């Protein structure tokens, strides 16, 4: 289109700074603005830039725009797990309500947790109530592969945050043979 | 002294069809031309670029190019917005420019007409409706006056760019501007409405600049029945005027058409009625009616 | 349509029979700006009429000058025909060198 | 100061069906928009409006019509649903005196089923924490499982002592097709809740896994044998 966002997908560690890019060709370029969209939800306004060379900052977010260059960058400082939702660069072509909005295709951000004490261990449900397994505490590098079988089901990695605690951890589940599941994994694992 | 005019004619027939042609006049000499189908503004004088550099000019042109298409769509939307209040066909006129003065003095203006009535100006910082303007315009003006970018661009075109650019023209065109073209006068006549009455027509053509004095005379005495017509343009940027007097048949002898003009030095063109030259020129004119 | 054209047909120079001249047709006081102009030598369309650029005056009324090379004679007739919306029928005005 | 809201959140439609979606706004906004989000394309305008009953075509107007009954309200109609159609519909309102003043709603997710018969609610079973975890990590993970539902029109939440919690929760962003093969296959979804082993060992603390499912309305009648797949909450409770 007339708004190109780069890259298509970003991956950053929690607490790190991530940089999101947007180039355009839309004319005139009255204003550029950024939107956060959580999965299955609306567009939330992050920041609105107007001037030839503008800087704006809301909360963590800080954004700069160069008009001459037809370019804008969005910075997220101290990225959190919340920051997961996709990010949308939008250019408006009039300073009047006559003018409209030109949408970029968006960038998915993927915030990876910093597992400070990895304790890889698989446990068993159990399976309540009255009708009779988890793989947890692994680190960033480990990526669970889904089965080549139809009998068994294996969900992708999930990160929960116990907030009162200063603790985060990856999560996964399999079901249909517990001791053997989701091979394609570290040997340091508990049973 | 001089007045610069950028003239914009915009015509909208229905949703799909429209065009914008512009012309530019310093005094009464056309300086620029901007036909819908041209992407670029065309000079109509050698000195049209005034004193601005090639890129200075480009900056200006590129600004105007963007404006054109932007204005078109914006009008189209303003229609969509005024759902039954106004409808195609729509005719819009812009008049924007400068009045030059001694100084390094200068006054600027931007007037907008809608369907041939003057409705909206720009004034100081915002758009304003003028007295007698249809009250439904009140909204669109508000909608447009929210655009502080447009406002700041216009303010710069009016306050600075215009008086600058035209002082530039006054130098670059000084020669062309102050030129003297001598008028060329010839007499004729038709029968008047009233019986036994004639109408005598004194043709003046090819003069520049505009001021001209044309009177019928019996000797020193000016004939009060002289009616000046309207200044008509020749295509070679000269002017044509005619003064017609009404008289009883036979009363023509002794009458003369006196012309005064800046191009003539102290020497007024005096054409006596039955002159050696009238007799001969009229002979070269005979036609079957 | 808003307004009716005022038409004026006149020549650049004094007319001498069989000597080449320029004929002006100056249309004024009309609205809307869309208009159809042609110049005629003996009821026929003059091949190469040249138009000035459309323009308007302080009172917001459009004007335009049509002109052509012609050679005036005793019997040749020259007219300017206008088509405008404020007129059901085209209005033809004939050159008359005497008025 | 207020909200813009699109109803419904989720929508089940069949091939060639006529589909409507409302959008209401109490911002006193004169302009209202209907966009469409396509994966990897960004928003494309379908219909806008400057008030009732102004409706103006955008770049994607073909295949839809819209209607603005009032300032507060803006409806879009999907004329003929496509065979396998899946789309999100977003609504935005805007001030006429502030280009920027644009506010969006929470989106509408449309799934076109093929046919109706295929629509099923989830079966929710709450799993208890493995005792090996308690001695080992001193923390207790509950695992929830909603299974055998179509389409993926679901809202899972965890509830302890009658209040909803978010800390110590995880839910798959992606549902899992039970039959990856047959298009329209039912979906499976997993969610976890991790609390203190000390918090869990107490059986005064009450644990429940609620799943909001968005299915059929009372408005479209249904002529098959077993339970009607309506909009319902089905949870699994444990102590
Ligand atoms: C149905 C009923 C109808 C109702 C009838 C009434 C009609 C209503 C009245 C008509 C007017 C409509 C105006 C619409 C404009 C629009 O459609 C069209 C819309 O696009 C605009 O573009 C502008 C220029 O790029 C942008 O400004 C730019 O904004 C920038 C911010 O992004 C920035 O602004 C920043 O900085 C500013 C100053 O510091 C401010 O601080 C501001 O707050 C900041 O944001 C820049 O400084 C601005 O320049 C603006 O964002 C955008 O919105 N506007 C522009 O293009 C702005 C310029 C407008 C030009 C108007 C000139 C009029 C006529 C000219 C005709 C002449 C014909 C051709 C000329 C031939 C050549 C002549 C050669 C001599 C040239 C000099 C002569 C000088 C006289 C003109
Ligand atoms: C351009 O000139 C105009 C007026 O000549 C200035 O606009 C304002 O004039 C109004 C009267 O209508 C006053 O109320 C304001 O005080 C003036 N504006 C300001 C901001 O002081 C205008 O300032 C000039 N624009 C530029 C860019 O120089
Ligand atoms: C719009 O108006 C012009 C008349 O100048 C006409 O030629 C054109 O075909 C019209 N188009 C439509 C779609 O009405
Ligand atoms: C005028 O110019 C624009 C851009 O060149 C074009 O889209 C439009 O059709 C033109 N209008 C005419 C020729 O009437």
């Amino acid at each position: 289109t007339q708004v190109e966002q780069s890259p298509q997908s970003l991956v950053v560690r929690q607490g790190e700074n991530s940089v999101l890019q947007c180039n355009y060709s839309v004319t005139p370029d009255n204003h550029l603005r950024w939107f956060k969209q959580d999965t299955g939800k609306g567009l939330v306004s992050l920041t609105v830039l107007v001037d030839q060379k503008d800087k704006t900052s809301n909360g963590r977010y800080s954004a700069t725009l160069d008009k001459d260059a037809k370019h804008s960058t969005l910075h997220i400082t101290a990225t959190l797990l919340d920051d997961t939702a996709t990010y949308i660069c939008v250019v408006g072509d009039r300073g009047s309500a006559l003018g409209r909005l030109h949408f970029g295709a968006g960038t998915q951000l993927i915030v990876i947790p910093d597992i400070q004490n990895p304790d890889p261990a698989v446990y068993q449900l159990r399976d309540s109530k009255s009708s009779d397994c988890l793989f947890t505490d692994f680190d960033s590098q480990t990526n669970v592969s889904q089965s080549k079988d139809s009998d068994v089901y294996i969900t992708d990695k999930c990160v929960l945050d116990m907030r009162s605690m200063d603790f985060k951890s990856n999560s996964a589940v399999a079901w249909s043979a517990c001791a053997n599941a989701f091979n394609n994994i570290p040997e340091d694992t508990f049973f | 002294n001089y007045t610069f005019r950028c003239l914009q004619m915009s015509s909208f027939a229905n949703r799909s069809w429209s065009r914008t042609d512009s012309v530019v006049w310093l005094g009464d000499l056309q300086t620029h031309r901007w036909s819908n189908d041209s992407a670029t503004i065309s000079f109509t004088k050698p000195w049209s670029q005034g004193k601005l550099s090639n890129q200075q000019w480009e900056k200006l042109q590129h600004m105007f190019q963007v404006y054109r298409v932007s204005f078109t769509r914006d009008i189209q939307e303003l229609v969509k917005m005024m759902s039954p209040k106004e409808d195609y066909p729509i005719e819009i006129q812009l008049s924007a420019g400068c009045e030059m003065y001694p100084g390094n003095a200068s006054e600027s203006f931007l007037h907008v007409a809608f369907q041939g009535k003057y409705v909206v100006r720009f004034w100081g910082t915002s758009w304003q409706t003028v007295p007698g303007a249809p009250s439904w315009l009140d909204l669109p003006i508000k909608v447009l006056n929210a655009d502080q970018g447009t406002s700041a661009t216009v303010q710069m075109l009016l306050n600075d760019t215009c008086p600058l650019f035209v002082r530039g023209l006054l130098e670059a065109g000084k020669s062309d501007l102050e030129k003297q073209e001598k008028p060329v006068a010839w007499l004729s006549s038709v029968p008047s409405s009233a019986h036994g009455h004639r109408q005598l027509v004194c043709h003046v053509s090819g003069f520049y600049p505009k001021p001209v004095w044309v009177m019928w005379m019996r000797g020193d005495q000016e004939q009060q029945g002289t009616h000046r017509g309207d200044f008509l343009p020749n295509a070679d940027e000269t002017w044509y005027l005619q003064a017609t007097l009404d008289v009883e048949a036979g009363e023509e002898a002794g009458l003369a058409c006196r012309v005064k003009h800046s191009s003539l030095g102290g020497q007024d063109i005096i054409l006596y009625w039955g002159s050696l030259h009238h007799i001969l020129d009229a002979q070269k004119m005979v036609w079957n009616h | 349509i808003q307004k009716t054209p005022q038409i004026q047909v006149y020549s650049r120079h004094p007319p001498e029979n069989g000597k080449p001249n320029i004929l002006n047709c100056y249309v004024t006081q009309f609205h809307p700006p869309h208009i159809e102009i042609q110049m005629l030598k003996n009821g026929k369309k003059i091949p190469k009429v040249e138009m000035s650029d459309m323009s308007f005056s302080k009172d917001w009324s459009f004007y335009i000058l049509a002109h052509t090379e012609f050679t005036p004679t005793e019997t040749d007739t020259y007219a300017c025909r206008v088509k405008h919306a404020s007129m059901a029928e085209p209005k033809t005005v004939y050159w008359d060198r005497d008025m | 100061g207020g909200i813009i809201t699109q109803t419904p959140k989720f929508l089940i439609g069949q091939e060639g069906q006529k589909l409507t979606l409302k959008c209401q706004q109490n911002f006193n906004h004169d302009t209202m928009y209907w966009y469409r989000q396509d994966s990897g394309k960004g928003l494309r305008l379908i219909y806008y409006s400057y008030g009732a009953g102004s409706t103006e075509k955008g770049d994607l107007s073909e295949g839809y019509d819209a209607s603005r009954e009032k300032k507060s309200s803006f409806s879009l109609t999907v004329t003929s649903a496509q065979k396998n159609e899946m789309a999100v519909f977003l609504c935005a309102s805007g001030s006429l005196l502030d280009v920027r003043e644009v506010f969006f709603g929470k989106g509408t997710r449309l799934t076109v089923v093929e046919d109706l018969k295929n629509v099923f609610p989830p079966e929710v079973a709450v799993f208890e924490p493995s005792e090996a975890e308690i001695s080992h990590t001193q923390k207790a993970t509950l695992v929830c499982l909603a299974t055998g539902f179509y389409p993926d029109h679901v809202e899972l939440s965890w509830w302890v002592n009658g209040k909803e919690v978010h800390s110590g929760v995880c839910t798959d962003p992606q549902p899992l097709k039970e039959q990856p093969a047959l298009n329209d296959s039912r979906y499976a979804l997993s969610s976890r809740l991790r609390v203190s082993a000390t918090f869990w060992q107490n059986p005064r603390n009450h644990f429940r896994c609620q799943v909001q499912f968005y299915g059929l309305s009372e408005n479209d009648e249904w002529t098959q044998d077993r339970a009607k797949p309506v909009t319902q909450i089905v949870s699994a409770e444990a102590w």
